[PDB]
């Protein structure tokens, strides 16, 4: 009834800038809202309560505004510790509903993804399962959208993605796309490939290999 | 810097508001809270008000008038090891606290890993000499000696040769005394009560 | 300012039951409204259950109602949450939340947050990891550098540890966050970039250690 | 304040050793009710020992209960004022604030108590009221009711039942320095002209001219031999002026 939308999903900005996060509730919630921050590996902490009332320990550069339906969290000065995930919850209608969640990253130049291939090993051949891994390294931003093709055919529901967090030396990302299938099914096809379209690439990069 | 604090009050055991003044590092702390005071108060090396921020002789004067705690002070450099240096220096006010705590006793507060002196005040009459810049340069106590009384009478620090009149000599009524003739005609209450 | 400690989470069979406890200290329990909120490992926060400074009013989320029960006691100064018919979707970190203001009927805000306990529901048993090699490349012409590594598969429960020659060659190592398989097991990839000149010259081993299964395995990669 | 306490637990705050401009609040025209033995019209010119602010939230119809010699559940069991109350009572609607969709049940009130409240008394006891002769045994039930009843504050409730924030200011006047007055307005400065002057309460008439006399930092006035005032120091700017 009171599901709220938080935008933008994920953003990137440099130290010293300002970040605006907008949260909208389905109905007018007066001034019953709470803006939270949460870093990985720690419990969430409140930044704003009511509508714009700050927490005692939170630095003053965090501000809350809005009323009824629209609300806005503004960070006037970004620091190295300001990159986390932000949430909005309501506190007037039960059940209490949270927002989508907004992740803040570091703005940097766009870097092309280094893409490498890993066919299943001979040790993996005896198991009866084949796992073909497409590795993306040193790409920015987070959005990669890797896909797998087998004999130039789209594959869905067979691949699993695992992405590392933003790097600490160059604020880049790494991605692993694993295609897991049965040995009998893996032996049906001859050629496999993984494709990635990146904003750092003028054209899509497709890398293919053959069994044997 | 061994002396660091003062405590004033009447009970000094957290039962009533006892004024407390403390110095620590670069901070001065003044409170009127009912702190639970130590049996041997020192520092190792309900509130109604609160404020926070031998080579030396520091003089202080503390008094209370109409619910105001008045504090005067004066700092000076000295070089003496035996006793109180002999000299004259006026003291200017620094603190006027509108508190209103009844105070009858006090104590100092030291730091343990510096001699000091104490005196009491009296209602006296004095003559003061203000210089050109408005600084008290010297004073005369009136009731110290006949010469001092003469100086106070003439409003001058220099007295010319002669004879002057200062005060009136009296003598005192040692005790009281009452004489009435005798007890007579006692009203006979015994006849009714017995 | 107050102390909130959560306990009772663990690994249980699907369809089982659990009892989590919140110990609260530093404040009067009766005057404040407690709340139990779970956060999924890959999702955000969402409220689950709430109690009202006594026990008369019990509020439950629309996806936990009919199975969970919240109760509180002032005498022991604690909160209990009983979970029934636990499913794979109940695997989350549970947090015991309280609001600064004295609230007796409604929680509203959640200013106090506990450590939270992980509750995991699965049908898998303890097992060691399986390590496989991933060859760097077969062509030293692209850029003179290749990416190689090892793959850890079919291990339960978490976690696995990859040392990569006992931490002697850490330059380009990329160990992706562990991911859940479709069969209740897990997978991991540890990849590092080395120059293509030093492929068959320098010797490297990926070492994977598992404490629940007590398995220390060394695997070599050859192109 | 973001949220007030309940009426049975009215929040008291002490204010002292400061300057309060009661005219600003009086010239606000933002409160539904504003009553004052004290005269509201420009008496920020008076000094008091303390100012005690008792704040809570009640329904509009109960707002009338906050006055000397008043009865009612709020007056008897939640907040009682002395018949000789000194100060003011202020109230303004909070239906935009303390009302809530689905009912705002944070604010409670004391409906059941063994006896009425004394002036300036607060009762937060959670003991179950014993209506009959059976001990409550720590649980509410027959002849045993929880003393706190929860308001349902909603935007659709009637104005009399709609939430209203109420603040009561009580002036303390005891044998004390009375450090809160709150007036002290000043004017500009005029030189070289026969005027009527008032420096920090010292009144007089004459001509103010610039001087060269060197005061001490702690001294404000200068006197002549005949004890007549001769020089002053402007409180708003530390300089010495001769009076002729
Ligand atoms: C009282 O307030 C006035 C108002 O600002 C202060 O006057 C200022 O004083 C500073 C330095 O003394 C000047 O640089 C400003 O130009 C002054 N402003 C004005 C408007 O006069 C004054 O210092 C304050 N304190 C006292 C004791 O008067």
């Amino acid at each position: 009834d009171i599901q709220m939308t938080q935008s933008p999903s994920s953003v990137s900005a440099s130290v010293g800038d300002s970040v605006t996060i907008t949260c909208r509730a389905s109905q007018g919630i007066s001034r019953w809202l709470a803006w939270y921050q949460q870093r990985p590996g720690k419990a969430p902490k409140l930044l704003i309560y009511a509508a714009g009332n700050l927490e005692t320990g939170v630095p003053s550069r965090f501000s809350g505004s809005g009323s009824g339906t629209d609300f806005t969290l503004t960070i006037s000065d970004l620091q190295a510790e300001d990159f986390a995930t932000y949430y909005c919850q309501q506190a007037d209608s039960f059940p209490l509903t949270f927002g989508g969640g907004t992740k803040v990253d570091i703005k940097r130049t766009v870097a092309a993804p280094s893409v490498f291939i890993f066919p299943p090993s001979d040790e993996q051949l005896k198991s009866g399962t084949a796992s073909v891994v497409c590795l993306l390294n040193n790409f920015y931003p987070r959005e990669a959208k890797v896909q797998w093709k087998v004999d130039n055919a789209l594959q869905s529901g067979n691949s699993q993605e695992s992405v590392t967090e933003q790097d600490s030396k160059d604020s880049t990302y790494s991605l692993s796309s694993t295609l897991t299938l049965s040995k009998a099914d893996y032996e049906k096809h001859k050629v496999y490939a993984c494709e990635v379209t990146h904003q750092g690439l003028s054209s899509p990069v497709t890398k293919s290999f053959n069994r044997g | 810097n061994i002396i660091r604090g003062w405590i004033f009050g009447t009970t000094l055991d957290s039962k009533t508001q006892s004024l407390l003044i403390v110095n620590n590092a670069t901070n001065v702390v003044i409170k009127v809270c009912e702190f639970q005071f130590c049996n041997d108060p020192f520092l190792g090396v309900n509130c109604t008000f609160e404020y926070v921020s031998f080579k030396n002789l520091r003089e202080f004067v503390f008094k209370n008038i109409d619910g105001y705690f008045k504090i005067y002070s004066k700092h000076t450099p000295i070089n003496l090891v035996r006793d109180l240096p002999q000299g004259f220096s006026a003291l200017e006010p620094l603190v006027d606290l509108p508190i209103g705590i009844n105070i009858t006793r006090f104590q100092t507060l030291l730091a343990l890993h510096a001699a000091y002196y104490v005196g009491y005040l009296q209602p006296r009459t004095f003559l003061l000499k203000y210089n050109e810049n408005g600084t008290i340069t010297d004073a005369v106590d009136c009731a110290l000696d006949p010469l001092s009384e003469t100086k106070c009478t003439l409003k001058s620090f220099t007295v010319e040769k002669g004879i002057y009149q200062t005060s009136n000599f009296r003598v005192q009524p040692t005790e009281s005394i009452v004489r009435f003739p005798n007890i007579t005609n006692l009203c006979p209450f015994g006849e009714v009560f017995n | 300012q107050v102390q909130l400690v959560e306990s009772g989470g663990g690994l249980v069979q699907p369809g089982g039951s659990l009892r989590l406890s919140c110990a609260a200290s530093g404040f009067t329990f009766s005057s404040y409204a407690m709340s139990w909120v779970r956060q999924a490992p890959g999702k955000g926060l969402e409220w689950v259950s709430a109690i009202s400074g006594s026990g008369g009013s019990t509020y439950y989320a629309d996806s936990v109602k009919g199975r969970f029960t919240i109760s509180r006691d002032n005498s022991k100064n604690t909160l209990y949450l009983q979970m029934n018919s636990l499913r794979a979707e109940d695997t989350a970190v549970y947090y015991c939340a309280k609001d600064h203001l004295i609230t007796m009927v409604q929680p509203e805000y959640f200013h106090h947050w506990g450590q939270g306990t992980l509750v995991t529901v699965s049908s898998a048993s303890t097992k060691g990891p399986s390590v496989f090699p991933l060859a760097p490349s077969s062509k030293s012409t692209s850029g003179g550098t290749a990416a190689l590594g090892c793959l850890v598969k079919d291990y339960f429960p978490e976690p696995v540890t990859v040392s990569w020659n006992s931490g002697a060659l850490t330059s380009g190592v990329h160990t992706f966050p562990a991911v859940l398989q479709s069969s209740g097991l897990y997978s991991l990839s540890s990849v590092v970039t080395v120059p293509s000149s030093s492929l068959g010259t320098q010797t490297y081993i990926c070492n994977v250690n598992h404490k629940p299964s007590n398995t220390k395995v060394d695997k070599r990669v050859e192109p | 304040a973001t949220r007030f306490a309940s009426v049975y637990a009215w929040n008291r705050k002490r204010i002292s050793n400061c300057v309060a401009d009661y005219s600003v609040l009086y010239n606000s025209a933002s409160f539904s009710t504003f009553k004052c033995g004290v005269s509201p019209t420009k008496l920020n010119d008076l000094c008091f020992t303390n100012v005690y602010a008792d704040s809570f939230v009640i329904r509009g119809d109960e707002v009338r209960q906050i006055a000397p010699g008043q009865t009612g559940k709020i007056a008897d069991y939640n907040y009682k004022l002395p018949d000789d109350f000194t100060g003011c009572v202020i109230a303004w609607n909070s239906n935009n604030l303390d009302s809530k969709v689905g009912g705002n049940y944070n604010y409670l009130y004391r409906l059941f108590r063994k006896s009425n409240l004394k002036p300036f008394e607060r009762d937060i006891s959670t003991e179950i009221y014993q209506a009959g002769s059976t001990p409550c045994n720590g649980v509410e039930g027959f002849n045993c009711y929880f003393p706190l009843q929860s308001y349902g504050f909603q935007p659709t409730n009637g104005v009399g039942y709609q939430p209203y924030r109420v603040v009561v200011l009580s002036f303390e006047l005891l044998h004390a320095p009375a450090t809160v007055c709150g007036p002290k307005k000043s004017t500009n400065l005029v030189k070289n002209k026969c005027v009527n002057f008032n420096f920090n309460g010292l009144t007089g008439t004459g001509v103010l001219t610039e001087s060269n006399k060197k005061f001490l930092p702690f001294q404000q006035f200068g006197r002549d031999i005949a004890d007549t005032t001769d020089a002053v120091r402007d409180p708003q700017t530390l300089e010495i002026l001769d009076i002729t």
